[PDB]
C-alpha cells in the first residue's frame, strides 16, 4: 500500500520569501518510466474543504497563482510558493491516486515567520463557583508570542505534573502573527485542597530563562 | 454551477450506523469516479472510499474495510456512504469529492460525532483578573459540555479587540471544555464591567457571566 | 483423546509437491503477469497462495474467478501449448506500461491484445479444431475502454463485441465503456473468460472490436491437485496431511484444526 510522507511538518517563511514542501511516496506513483505522475497538492485553511492546487505533480489548477509550482517524478516530489503572501498561510497536503488504497500525506503547516516575541504569562486559580461543583481548574495563559514552540509545565508544591492538564492554541494572529496558548490543570476539589502552591512554568525562546506564575490557598 | 452537497451527519452512539449522502450538480455525475474523504478534528485528510462510474468497482481504506459501504445512484446524482459499527475514532468531517485525477471538487462536508456522551450544557466559571503591566487578563472557562459548538462574546459583541477564544479540548469524560480570555487596561477594572456571553444551542443553553476582579 | 487439536504452524514440502506462489496468485500465474512468468509450465500437488500476493499487470476482473481458479488448481499444471491463430487485418501483441516486461511495455504472456491496423479493424472469424485426445482450456478476454474516444481510437467501431463458441458453450460479451478508479494508473479494464474444448470440438471466435486473444491452450488433466490460502512458511520435513494452519498428525481419527485440508486427513468434527 503506497504511503505518503511529507516534510517538514511545520514551516515558517518570511513574507516575500520562498517556501518548499517535500513529499515522498514509498513506491513509485509514475505510470511507466513516463512523466505521468499521479500526485496532487492541496491547500486547506481552517473550516474549509481542501483545494486542489497542483494536479499530475506539475499542472497548476485553473485560477491558481503563478507562485505555486510542483515537480518530481517517481517517489520524490516538491511544492514551491515563490513570493509568500499572507493568504498562503495554511496546511498543505500531497496525495497519490496511482492505485488504491489512495492516501494523503500527513500535512504541512505553513505559517508566517515574524521576529521572536515572549509570552505574557498569567495564572488563574479555580473560581469559588467551580469549587462548589466539586472540581478545580487552574488555567495558565500564554499571551501573544512567537514562535509557537512553548513548553508549559505544572508544578504542585514542586512536583512536576503529568496527565492532568490540557492545552490548546489559537490560530496565528491575522495582523501581529503571534500565537496564544492556554493550559488547564484539572483536579478534584478534594485533591485540590491537599496542596498549597500551584505553579505554571513557561519555557520559550524569547524568555531569558524559564518564567513562573504561581499562587497559594488550595 | 459545479457543486457537491453532503448531508446525514450527526451525533451517533458507538456501534450504531448512519448513512451519509452527497448530491452532485452542474456536471455529468454518472461519468465521474467519486470519492469519500474524511478528517478527524485537528487531524490530516484521510481517504475513505471510491467508486467507478456505475458502482461496479469500489475500494475502501483498511481503516473502514468491512464496515463502510460506498454506492451511487446515477438516476439521482447521489453518492452514498453507509457506515456500520461506528467507533469514536470515526469522528470527523466527511467530504464527497470528484475525481479528475487529483480531486478537483469538494463539498462543504458533514460532521459525524461518534460518542456515548449525552447532550449537556456548559458551566461558565469566571477567570478573574488579579495581581502584567497596566494590562489585566480576565476570562471565562466554559467547562464540560457536549457536543460542539459553543459561542462566546464579550459585552454582547461590544468587546472584540484582544479577545482570544480557544479551541475546545475533549476531556476524558467525553465532554468538551474551552476558555475565552481578553486583555484589558488594568485601569478600567473598577470602571468597566465585563460579561461573557456563552451560547450552546444543542443543549438550549445561553449564559451570561460577570467577571470582576 | 482422538481429535487432533494442534498443528505445527508450518507446511512440510514432502511427500506432496508444494508450489509456493510468493507474490503470485494462481490466476495471475495462469494469465502470465510478468512478475509471475517463473511459473510458466509449472506443476504442483498443492499450490499455496499468500496474502502478500499482488497483481502488477493490466487491471482485470474474472467473472466466476473462483471456478476458473479451482479448475486450474485441480488440474495441477500450467502446461501451455502455443497455437497458430491467424489474426488477419489487425495489429497483434499490444502492450501497456502499467505491465512492463523489463524496459518496454508488456502484457500478459498468454494473451494477445489486438488493435486496428491502419484505420480499419475487420470482423475476425477464426477457428481452432481440437484433434487431440484431451481437454483444451482457452483463456481469453475483452477490453473495457474508459471513454468512447478510446474505444474508437483502438478498434474503430464505436461498440465492440466478442463471441466465443463451441457446440457445448456460447460466450458473447459486449464491452462496458466507462471510467473506473485508477488502478496502477489505468481507468480501463479487461474482463477474463475461459472456454473448455473437448476432443473433436472446435473453438470459434468472432469479434469486431475489443478482443483480447488467446495464444494457445492449457492442457487439462484430471488430478488430485488443489490450492490453499495460507501464510505458513514451508519447511523441509514430512507430513501427509496439510491445513492452512500448517501440517497435522493424521493418526487420530478427527481434527479440530481446519475444515480445509489436503492429503490423507482425519475428519473435521465441529469440536
Ligand atoms: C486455523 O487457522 C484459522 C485461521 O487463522 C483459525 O480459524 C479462526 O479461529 C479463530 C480463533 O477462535 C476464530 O476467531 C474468532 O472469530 C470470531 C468471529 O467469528 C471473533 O469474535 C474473534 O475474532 C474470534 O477470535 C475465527 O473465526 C476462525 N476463522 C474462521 C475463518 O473460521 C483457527 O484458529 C486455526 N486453528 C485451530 C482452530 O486449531
Ligand atoms: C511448455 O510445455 C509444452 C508441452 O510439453 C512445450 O511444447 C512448451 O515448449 C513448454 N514451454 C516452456 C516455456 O517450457
Ligand atoms: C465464421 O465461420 C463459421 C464456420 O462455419 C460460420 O458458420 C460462421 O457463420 C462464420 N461467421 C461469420 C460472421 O461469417
Amino acid at each position: 500500500d503506497i504511503v505518503m510522507t511529507q516534510s517538514p511538518e511545520s514551516l515558517a517563511v518570511s513574507l516575500g520569501e520562498r517556501a518548499t514542501i517535500n513529499c515522498k511516496s514509498s513506491q513509485s506513483v509514475s505510470f511507466g518510466s513516463s512523466d505521468k505522475n499521479y500526485l496532487g497538492w492541496y491547500q486547506q485553511k481552517p473550516g474549509q474543504p481542501p483545494k486542489l492546487l497542483i494536479n499530475w505533480a506539475s499542472t497548476r489548477e485553473s485560477g491558481v497563482s503563478d507562485r505555486f509550482r510542483g515537480t518530481g517524478s517517481g517517489t520524490d516530489f516538491t511544492l514551491t510558493i515563490s513570493s509568500l503572501q499572507a493568504e498562503d498561510a495554511a496546511v498543505y497536503y500531497c496525495h497519490q491516486y496511482y492505485t488504491p488504497p489512495y492516501s494523503f500525506g500527513q500535512g504541512t503547516k505553513l505559517e508566517i515567520k515574524r521576529t521572536v516575541a515572549a509570552p505574557s504569562v498569567f495564572i488563574f486559580p479555580p473560581s469559588d463557583e467551580q469549587l462548589k461543583s466539586g472540581t478545580a481548574s487552574v488555567v495558565c495563559l500564554l499571551n501573544n508570542f512567537y514562535p509557537r514552540e512553548a513548553k508549559v509545565q505544572w508544578k504542585v508544591d514542586n512536583a512536576l505534573q503529568s496527565g492532568n492538564s490540557q492545552e490548546s492554541v489559537t490560530e496565528q494572529d491575522s495582523k501581529d502573527s503571534t500565537y496564544s496558548l492556554s493550559s488547564t490543570l484539572t483536579l478534584s476539589k478534594a485533591d485540590y485542597e491537599k496542596h498549597k502552591v500551584y505553579a505554571c512554568e513557561v519555557t520559550h525562546q524569547g524568555l531569558s530563562s524559564p518564567v513562573t506564575k504561581s499562587f497559594n490557598r488550595g | 454551477q459545479v457543486q457537491l452537497v453532503e448531508s446525514g451527519g450527526g451525533v451517533v452512539q458507538p456501534g450504531r450506523s448512519l448513512r451519509l449522502s452527497c448530491v452532485a450538480s452542474g456536471f455529468t455525475f454518472r461519468d465521474s469516479v467519486m470519492h469519500w474523504v474524511r478528517q478527524a478534528p485537528g487531524k490530516g485528510l484521510e481517504w475513505v472510499a471510491v467508486t467507478s462510474f456505475d458502482g461496479g468497482e469500489s475500494y475502501s481504506a483498511d481503516s473502514v474495510k468491512g464496515r463502510f459501504t460506498i454506492s451511487r445512484d446515477n438516476s439521482k446524482s447521489t453518492l452514498s456512504l453507509q457506515m456500520n459499527i461506528l467507533r469514536p475514532e470515526d469522528t470527523g468531517v466527511y467530504y464527497c469529492a470528484r475525481d479528475r485525477g487529483g480531486l478537483d471538487v469538494w463539498g462543504q462536508g458533514t460532521t459525524v460525532t461518534v460518542s456515548g456522551a449525552s447532550t449537556k450544557g456548559p458551566s461558565v466559571f469566571p477567570l478573574a483578573p488579579s495581581s502584567s503591566g497596566g494590562t489585566a487578563a480576565l476570562g471565562c472557562l466554559v467547562k464540560d459540555y457536549f457536543p460542539e459548538p459553543v459561542t462566546v462574546s464579550w459585552n454582547s459583541g461590544a468587546l472584540t479587540s484582544g479577545v482570544h477564544t480557544f479551541p475546545a479540548v475533549l476531556q476524558s469524560s467525553g465532554l468538551y471544555s474551552l476558555s475565552s480570555v481578553v486583555t484589558v487596561p488594568s485601569s478600567s477594572l473598577g470602571t468597566q464591567t465585563y460579561i461573557c456571553n456563552v451560547n450552546h444551542k444543542p443543549s438550549n443553553t445561553k449564559v451570561d457571566k460577570r467577571v470582576e476582579p | 483423546e482422538l481429535v487432533q487439536s494442534s498443528s505445527t504452524g508450518k507446511i512440510c514440502n514432502n511427500p506432496h509437491r508444494i508450489l509456493d506462489g510468493i507474490d503470485c496468485t494462481l490466476i495471475d500465474a495462469l494469465l502470465g503477469d510478468p512478475h509471475c512468468d517463473v511459473f510458466q509450465n509449472e506443476t504442483w500437488d498443492l499450490f499455496v497462495e499468500r496474502s502478500k500476493a499482488f497483481s502488477n499487470c493490466y487491471p482485470y476482473d474474472v467473472p466466476d474467478y473462483a471456478s476458473l481458479r479451482s479448475l486450474v488448481a485441480s488440474s495441477g499444471t500450467l502446461e501451455f501449448i502455443t497455437e497458430g491463430f491467424t489474426w488477419t487485418g489487425v495489429t497483434q501483441n499490444g502492450g501497456s506500461n502499467a505491465c512492463k516486461r523489463g524496459p518496454g511495455s508488456g502484457f500478459f504472456s498468454r494473451l494477445n491484445w489486438l488493435t486496428k491496423s491502419g484505420s480499419t479493424y475487420p470482423v475476425l472469424n477464426v477457428t481452432m479444431p481440437n484433434n487431440d485426445n484431451f481437454d483444451k482450456l482457452y483463456i481469453w478476454g475483452i477490453h473495457h475502454p474508459s471513454t468512447d474516444q478510446e474505444q474508437t481510437s483502438l478498434y474503430v467501431q464505436a461498440s465492440g463485441r466478442v463471441t466465443v463458441s463451441t457446440r457445448r458453450s456460447q460466450q458473447t460479451i459486449i464491452p462496458n465503456i466507462g471510467s473506473r478508479p485508477w488502478v496502477r494508473g489505468l481507468s480501463s479494464r479487461i474482463s477474463i473468460y475461459w472456454t473448455i474444448v473437448k476432443p473433436g470440438d472446435v473453438l470459434v471466435i468472432n469479434s469486431n472490436g475489443n478482443l483480447i486473444a488467446p495464444r494457445g491452450y492449457f492442457k487439462m488433466r484430471t488430478g488430485k491437485s488443489s490450492i490453499m490460502r495460507s501464510d505458513a512458511p514451508i519447511d523441509t520435513c514430512i507430513s501427509e496431511c496439510i491445513t492452512p494452519n500448517g501440517s497435522i498428525p493424521n493418526d487420530k481419527p478427527f481434527q479440530n484444526v481446519n475444515k480445509i485440508t489436503y492429503g490423507a486427513c482425519p475428519k473435521y468434527v465441529k469440536q
